This record gives C-alpha cells, structure tokens and sequence, in this order.
RNA sequence: AGAGAAAUGGGACCAACCUCACAAACGCGUCUCAGAGAUAAUUAAUGAUUUAAUCUUAACCUAAUUAACUCAUAAUAAAUCCAGCCCUAGAACAGGGCACA
RNA sequence: GGGUUUACGACCUCGAUGUUGGAUCAGGACACCCAAAUGGUGCAACCGCUAUUAAAGGUUCGUUUGUUCAACGAUUAAAG
C-alpha cells in the first residue's frame, strides 16, 4: 500500500478485481484487492473506481487496471504471489502514465 | 563520510551496508550520518 | 648390466627431459617437483657436487592457478637500484605482464641458494601455451602428473553422473526459481 | 601499396649544413635548419617478422666516403649491393606497406613543405666535463672564504646509507651522444640542391650527420595522408618540381615587402 | 516449478503463471530420521566447493542462493553451502548459472584467471605491501573457516591462513 | 566547455644580440617536450542470501572515475683494414674522415 | 600506536664517533602546504571548515639577529 502510495496513482480510472472466495487460491487476489483499495491509495486520487467482484463458481481470480492512457492491464492470477503482482503493476503504471 | 571505529545509526534510516570489504553506515535524509567503519 | 665403462658411465649419469602441463595448477606445487628434478634429488646417485640435473619443460604457463586471493594478494618486489626505483607488482599484473614470471621466480626461490642455482635454472623450460619446439619435443622422456586433481565444472560432468546423484530435497511446486 | 591510417614512412639521413633566419607573413622571425640529403639510399630490408614482430626495417645509408679506409666485410657489403660505401647508416621502422626495393635512392623532397619531422643525431661532445656544465650545479661562494671548492659538487649521499647511489650525478662524459629533437617543422624544400629547412636548433655540429624521420608524436600521427607514401619518384611524374616549395606562411625571398593594413 | 510470462497484444498486457513439473527427493535416504536435508542424506562435513552436483540443487538459474525457509537447511549447514557456491562461483564451477547478457559477451576483456578456495571477492582484497617479518607476518587466507569441521582423512589440519 | 600566452624542469643549438683581439665555447639569446591501460577514495545499472529493496570480503558482464606504474612509440642496434695525417672526437685508450677539390 | 622535544639509564666508543648554524648535493616517510579525484557541512556564490585516496613534481626573494626559531616587507599554486 505505501508504494502504491508514493506512486502517484492519479494516472488510473478503474480497477476491478474478480474472484471466488470460496477457492483455494484467491489468498493472493484478497491481499492484492486490499493492497489496492487501501485509504492512502482512496486518498491520493478519488476519481478511480475499485471494484471487486465476487463470484462463486468463476473459479479463475484476476484483476483488470484500465487506465487513461487508453491502457488495459489483465491479470489472472492463480499462481502469482500478491508481492509479485504489487511489483508487476507499479512498474506498469510507472512505466505507462 | 566520517571514518569511526565504531559504527552507530544516529537515525531510523541509516542502513548498514558491507561494500570494498568495509562497513558503512549510509543515510539518504541526512547525508551527515555517513559513517565508514576503518 | 655387463655393460663397458664408459657406456655405463653414460647410462647413469645421462640426462632427462620431464614434461609438466601447468594448465589449472599451483605454482608451488609445480615448482616443488620441478626444483626436485632440477636438483636431481629424484635419483639414488645424487650428490651436491656431481653435475646430476634433468631437464624440466613446463608448458601451460599462462594457465596457472592461485589459491584464495593470491592473484589480488601476492605481490613481488624489485628494485632497479637507483633512489626512487622500488616496485612492488602485484601476481596478477605480474602474470598479465610475463606469464613465465610466476612459476619462474617459485622455482627460483624453492631451489637451493647457492651457485648451481643458474646453471639448473639454464636447464629450466617455460612456455606459456602449448607451442614448444620440435627439437625440445624430440627430448621429452616422460610426462609428470599434476600435483592439483582438477576438479570437473557443472557442464563437464555426464548425464549418467548427474542422474546417478540423488536429489537430497525437494522443492515446492508453487515456488518460483 | 596505398596509404593506410596506420601506416609508417622512411626517413632520410642528411648533412646539416648551418642556420638561417626566415621571416613568416605576420612578422616573425624564426630559426631554420638546413639538411641537405646528399647520398640517400636504401641499403638493405629486413622482414618483420625477422627484425621486431610488428614492423619491417629498412635500412638508410649516408654520404659516400672512400673506399680505401672501410673493412672487408662492409667492401663486400657495399659490392653485392652496387654501391659505393656510406658514412652513416640508420635503421627505421616502416610499415610492411610503406617498404622500398633496397638500392633506391631517396631526396628531399620525400619531405614537403609543412609538416612536422624528428631529427636524432649525435650531439657536440664536450668531453670530460665538470659536474657544473654537465649537471647545472649551483657552486659554492667565491671569495667569501671558501677553500678549493668552488665547482665541487659538494656532498654526494648521505652518512647513514654508508654508500652512493648509483644515480648519483657526477662528472664526465657530456655530450657524445645520441639525442632526438621532436616537431621541427618543415619551411622550405630546395629542390636543386636536395636541402631541408627544419624550424629550431638540431642536435649535432655543423657537417654531421642526421637521421630526418617523420614524427612520430600523437599530435601529428595522421599526417602521412597526403605526403608521397612510399617515397618521392622524381621519375614517376615526368614533371620537374620547383626549385622551391615555400610554406603558406613564409616570407619568400621575391615578396612584395608585406605591409600592415 | 513457477514461471511469470508476459504476453503483449495491441497494447493489452496478460500476466501468467505457469507450474511445471520438478523433480522430487530421491526415494531411498541413508538417515530419514533427519530432519536437515545435508544431515539426514549423511553429507555432513563431506562436502566441499568441488561438490557442484550438490550445490547446484538449491540456486537460482543467474547463480543466488535459495532461502533456508524454502530449503529447510539447518542453519550452519546453510552458512557452509552458501560460502561453497561462492567459492566455486569464484573458481568458476556452475558456469552456467550466469545471466546471459547478449550486449555485454561481446566486448571480450581480459582473461580470466585461474582461481579456487577463494575466500574473499576479488574486487574488495588490496595488495599486501609489506608482507611481515617472521614473528609478525600477514598470512593469506585460504579457503573458508566454515569447512574447518570436515572430515580429514590424512589427519592434518587445513592450512586456512596461508 | 572553448582559445591563447608564459614560467619551471628535461634535452639540445649559435641565424641574430650579448661575452667575444682563434675559425670556437658561452647566456643574457633560440628550438622542442607526447598516446593507451591501470587503479585508491568515491558514484550509479542488474540482482539473491533476506522472491521487496541493497554498488557485490554474492557470482555475470557493468559504466564515471587521482597520482604513481607499465606499454605503445623514440634512441643504439652493417663484427676481425687500420701505419701515419686531420677532426666541430677526445685526459690515455677509444671514435669520425683522408678520390673528386 | 610513533619515537620529532626535554628528561631518565649509563649499553658502544676517552691508544679521539670533530661539536650549532649556514653554502653544495640531497635520499626517504606521510601524519599532504600546492597541484589531482571525492564525502559531509550551520556548503546560496566568491571564500571557507573538516574527512577519505594519492608522495611522479614543487614548496620564493629580502631587513634585523651567529642564530634553528621569531617579528616584519613584497609575492606566489603553495612557501608542509
Ligand atoms: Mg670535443
Ligand atoms: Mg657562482
Ligand atoms: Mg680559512
Ligand atoms: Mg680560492
Ligand atoms: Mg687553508
Ligand atoms: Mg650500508
Ligand atoms: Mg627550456
Ligand atoms: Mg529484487
Ligand atoms: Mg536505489
Ligand atoms: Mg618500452
Ligand atoms: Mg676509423
Ligand atoms: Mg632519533
Ligand atoms: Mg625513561
Ligand atoms: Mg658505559
Ligand atoms: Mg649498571
Ligand atoms: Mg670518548
Ligand atoms: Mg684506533
Ligand atoms: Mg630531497
Ligand atoms: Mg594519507
Ligand atoms: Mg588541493
Ligand atoms: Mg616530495
Ligand atoms: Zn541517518
Ligand atoms: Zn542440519
């Protein structure tokens, strides 16, 4: 959360994670969901919308980042660590935005 | 840098690197705190 | 054995040339056997003032091997003799310098600190590379071993090996290397 | 061959005859040399793999001297080759681009006006000299009491070393020897008479000796690029040069007598 | 084993993870009331910085270690096998635990010197210039006190400093 | 960053001035003076132990980097004629000339 | 830790190891004055103050005083 924070997400519009909780690898999506819509990251741009879509029988957590530079990150995350995935996307959105 | 005997951290972020076969104490807010173990 | 004077004479106190490959080794582990054979120290009929002394070819010089940090640590020390002419080169710079330098001054120093001394260091053979002379090559008797086993790299070793040595653990399949 | 960047000229042995004063268009005044090349030929050639392992050596002969005082051997020499003897003979390395077919003659004007050359030659001997001419020691006093001491050079070591060390400066020989001026630049070629007009002094007495080459500082490396390569044929161009190749910035002697604007 | 790829299709990025097959323990051990991996496959102070079929189980492929919580070695035996891969990464054993850098393997530099039991990194260790005299003299290092414990089947003791 | 000038020191030399009643020596006068590697302190790139970071007595290549010190490069580098006579060569011995004239 | 000052000891020399300052020539150490590469500053700049590395090269001319020192005049990149 801190460095999403000293990140400057102001250059992202949405962000949507989508999983079951009732699997057995969605440990990694929950934490990156709570990583990402944690206070600092509401605070320091007000105008993304984070949604976290919980389904039953999806069976397949990923995470979608639309950004206005018209770019569309998708991640479907079964295997990925949650620091791995915090990594990946900071170095996405500091390298395009 | 201070060339010391003993190296101390005089903050929270100084941190204590091993580099040329030495120990240094680096710090990025205050550079003052460079220390460089002889 | 019912051989004449003279021809016996010659038989025991003829000369040999031994080859040594220096490619991976010490440097005083090749001048400990080398300033032995120099020296003759290696036959029964030796004596301090007979002329017993065999030639030592050294090949694979530039190839040598330092144990630790000597390459970073050893240094050797000169003097030209004029105020001002003290140099101390470090092994490394040294053998970038004369690749023969190294092993030369080893044997220099582990042979025995009298006069012989240049004349079995005449008798004394360095070559950098395996580029020896064919009237050198035409002496050769036989070739000693290393005294250092040179131990096989990760590649070198067969697929048979590799299988045949167990897997003493086991990683997790959700790790990521 | 063609010129290459990396390549290397033969140099000329010539006679240094005096000097001369030799004005520039912005009202200096300089100091030449004159060398003239009076018998320059190329003697013999050794490969480079057989004389240094990375560049060929060609050997120039001087000015002819008499048969009747040389040895055998060099009567032998000079026979097989075709020519008469030579005072001074030289060495310089070329490239193995730049070598010549030995028994050619060279001239003055393998040289051309404006470029920079290096000049060896054996410097005026002055004998067994004392430590004050040889080493520029300071003396002692004169007359304030000193006692036979005016030009010793005064202590030589020091009392805990129990010796002197051997670059200790102490007199003798000074001055028959080899030195090498570097960057003389080149005025004037008279073509007539085979003469050089190097800028400054050259080591050596008038009437000797000297051993002209290209130089070979880092400065003037690549400027072999338009001079003749191999050397200069007088009969490969079929056109006789000037009697005088003055620099772009000498005062020729037939000047309007240049004046201020 | 876990593998990220990255796939690229018109400005749209897709983050997958992949689990291939790895191998497992070996299914005979000599010790399996052991519960160091080293100490229960009975190669302890049996292994050196020449044993590269041992040190190469456990690191990465560009040549680092591996994380005792991950491997499950005790923590001494985990000291000595980190300061073997060193050793042997020195010596030049495992050389193909490097990463491959196709820029940087064409400006050729000076050849490598030949090296083993080398304790030190050979960028840190300065010249000694003096050398000592006999009673007070700077002696070498040589191979690490980590393997001081190994077995020696001579009977003399390794020369540590020399 | 870019242009020049000078001083010191190393090595040399008399066209002119100056010392100069030998043809020379000499300064107070004139000419020339350099490329590569390498490092120590100190900066950053990649990256494990310690799936983050971290210049690394962790490996792989990395780059910006003092003076020294080595090396390109320069000098010498054609063996057995030497009585005598000259010499800008020299204490002696050595060394260069003795055909143009 | 060093062995520059004064002292302490009295070990080598009293059938001699000639004793301060200068002139000439200097060899070396670095605990660097200048020149070179950097770190920290209560370093805005010019000037500074400290610390690290580096000893190939330099480190002036005068009045007084026998002076080493010291004061003073003019400079130097500095007058270790
Ligand atoms: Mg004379
Ligand atoms: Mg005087
Ligand atoms: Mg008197
Ligand atoms: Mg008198
Ligand atoms: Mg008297
Ligand atoms: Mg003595
Ligand atoms: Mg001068
Ligand atoms: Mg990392
Ligand atoms: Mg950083
Ligand atoms: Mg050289
Ligand atoms: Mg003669
Ligand atoms: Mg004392
Ligand atoms: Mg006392
Ligand atoms: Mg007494
Ligand atoms: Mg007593
Ligand atoms: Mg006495
Ligand atoms: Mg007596
Ligand atoms: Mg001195
Ligand atoms: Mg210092
Ligand atoms: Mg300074
Ligand atoms: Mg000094
Ligand atoms: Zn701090
Ligand atoms: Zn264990």
């Amino acid at each position: 959360a801190a460095a999403l924070a000293r990140l400057g997400l102001r250059a992202v519009k949405q962000v949507r994670v989508q999983f079951c909780p009732f699997e057995k690898n969605v440990e990694s999506t929950r934490t990156f969901l709570q990583a990402v819509s944690s206070e600092k990251v509401r605070c320091t741009n007000l105008n993304c919308s984070v949604i976290a879509d919980v389904r039953h029988d999806g069976s397949e957590p990923c995470v979608d980042v639309l950004f206005g530079d018209g770019h569309r990150l998708i991640m479907r995350g079964a295997h990925l660590t949650a620091q791995e995935m915090l990594t990946a996307f900071a170095s996405h959105i500091q390298a395009r935005g | 840098f201070k060339t010391k005997g003993v190296l101390k951290k005089r903050c929270r972020d100084c941190y204590l690197v091993k580099r040329r076969g030495r120990w240094f104490i680096y710090c990025k807010t205050n550079p003052k705190h460079k220390q460089r173990q002889m | 054995s019912s051989f004449s004077k003279a021809p016996q004479q010659w038989a025991t106190f003829a000369r040999v040339w031994y080859l040594l490959d220096g490619k991976m080794q010490p440097p005083g582990k090749l001048a400990a056997m080398a300033s032995v054979k120099l020296q003759g120290l290696h036959k029964p009929v030796y004596h301090q003032l007979s002329d017993c002394g065999d030639h030592v070819v050294i090949m694979n010089t530039r190839h040598i091997a330092f144990s630790g940090n000597k390459w970073e640590q050893k240094v050797y020390s000169s003097h030209t003799g004029y105020p001002g002419g003290f140099r101390q080169v470090t092994a490394a710079q040294l053998h970038q310098k004369d690749p023969v330098a190294i092993v030369k001054l080893a044997i220099y120093g582990m042979l025995p600190k009298n006069l012989h001394r240049r004349t079995m260091m005449q008798r004394l053979h360095l070559f950098p590379d395996e580029d020896i002379p064919e009237d050198i090559l035409k002496n050769l008797v036989e070739e000693l071993p290393q005294p250092r086993k040179v131990p096989r790299r990760l590649d070198e070793y067969t697929q048979e090996e590799i299988e045949a040595f167990p897997r003493v653990w086991s990683p997790p399949e959700d790790y990521r290397l | 061959h063609p010129w290459e960047p990396g390549s290397s000229r033969v140099g000329l042995i010539a006679l240094k005859l005096g000097m001369m004063p030799l004005w520039t268009k912005d009202g200096q005044k300089h100091v030449v040399t004159l060398l003239q090349v009076q018998d320059c030929h190329v003697l013999k050639y050794t490969p480079k793999e057989n004389h240094n392992g990375r560049m060929a050596a060609l050997t120039v002969g001087g000015k002819t001297v008499s048969h009747f005082h040389k040895s055998a051997s060099i009567l032998e020499f000079y026979q097989e080759l075709g020519l008469p003897p030579k005072q001074k003979v030289k060495i310089f390395n070329v490239t193995e681009n730049a070598v010549i077919k030995p028994g050619t003659p060279l001239y003055a004007a393998h040289f051309r006006p404006g470029q920079y050359v290096d000049v060896t030659a054996k410097t005026i001997g002055k004998g067994f000299q004392g430590v004050m001419r040889r080493w520029g020691f300071k003396g002692q006093p004169a007359t304030h009491g000193q006692t036979k001491t005016h030009r010793r050079p005064g202590a030589i070591s020091t009392g805990d070393v129990a010796r002197v060390w051997p670059g200790t400066k102490m007199p003798g020989q000074l001055g028959n020897i080899d030195r090498t001026a570097f960057g003389l630049k080149v005025w004037r070629i008279n073509t007539k008479h085979n003469i050089i007009y190097v800028n400054g002094s050259v080591p050596g007495h008038k009437n000797c000796l000297v051993k002209i080459k290209d130089s070979k500082l880092p400065a003037y490396k690549d400027f072999c690029k338009n001079l003749p390569f191999p050397t200069y044929f007088p009969d490969g161009d079929e056109e006789a040069l000037p009697e005088d190749l003055y620099d772009e910035n000498v005062c020729q002697p037939g000047a309007p007598s240049i004046t201020f604007t | 084993f876990r593998e990220v790829v990255e796939i690229l299709d018109g400005k749209t990025t897709i983050i997958e993870g992949r689990i291939t097959e790895t191998p497992q323990e070996s299914p005979n051990p000599p010790n399996p009331t052991g519960q160091c991996p080293i100490c229960r496959w009975n190669l302890k102070h049996k292994y050196n910085y020449e044993d590269v079929l041992l040190l190469s189980q456990f690191i990465r492929p560009h040549g680092g270690m591996l994380p005792r919580r991950i491997t499950g070695l005790c923590q001494e035996e985990h000291l000595k096998i980190e300061e073997c891969v060193k050793m042997a990464h020195r010596a030049g054993l495992l050389p193909n635990h490097r990463p491959k850098l196709p820029e940087g393997f064409v400006p050729k530099s000076k050849p490598r010197l030949n090296r083993y039991l080398t304790r030190w990194s050979p960028r840190s260790v300065k010249p000694i210039y003096n050398k000592g005299h006999r009673w007070n003299k700077v002696r070498m290092p040589v191979g690490s006190p980590l393997l001081k414990d190994n077995v020696s089947y001579s009977g003399r003791p390794l020369l540590l400093y020399h």
